[PDB]
């Protein structure tokens, strides 16, 4: 048991393997425009 | 009709994975001490990595001396 | 292993993804959790609290739940 994986571990790096203690998610690129803005303006004066 | 020498023991296919149902007292004993989880042993792509390790470095012989 | 991020938002408004599968829309009260350590072009990435719903979302429409 105890020295089989520390055996492992080096045999699952040579194909990227990992263990599913150690898998997460990934990040998306973005869109083609810039993100919007809440309805907050000045308001129009006289000269 | 014949069977393994070094290996045979282990229940695993490259079509569904690793037997749970029917593992050896070492192989669920080792995923559960590295990490590893069920659905891994179900992956045809990662399993296929982790039998081929114990087919070389495990063995129910091997591991005995 | 590793979970929820601790660094959340309160979207203030709502948003609309339309025809892009990288963008998350939401209304006003509902809240995200950041997935990602900074922004960009003022989009933040994160995930829904309610529907577990992924995508870029516009900062300008949320603001943070420190204190």
């Amino acid at each position: 048991l105890p020295d089989v994986a520390q055996r492992l571990m080096q045999h699952l790096a040579e194909h990227g393997i990992q263990p599913a203690r150690n898998m997460a998610e990934h990040i998306p690129p973005a869109p083609n425009w810039p993100a919007p803005t809440p309805p907050v303006q000045n308001e129009q004066s006289r000269p | 009709g014949s069977n393994f020498q070094h290996i045979g023991h282990v229940g695993w296919d490259p079509n569904t994975g690793f037997d749970l149902n029917n593992l050896d007292p070492e192989l669920k004993n080792l995923f559960d001490m590295c990490g590893i989880s069920e659905a891994q042993l179900k992956d045809r792509e990662t399993s296929k990595v982790i039998y081929d390790f114990i087919e070389k470095t495990g063995g129910v012989e091997a591991v005995k001396n | 292993g590793s979970h929820m991020k601790k660094q959340k938002v309160k979207t203030i408004f709502p948003h609309t993804a339309g025809s892009n599968k990288t963008l998350l829309s939401f209304a006003q009260g509902d809240v995200i959790t950041l997935l990602i350590p900074e922004e960009k072009d003022g989009w933040l990435y994160g995930e829904h609290d309610v529907s577990k719903a992924r995508g870029w979302f516009p900062s300008s429409y949320t603001k943070l739940l420190e204190e």
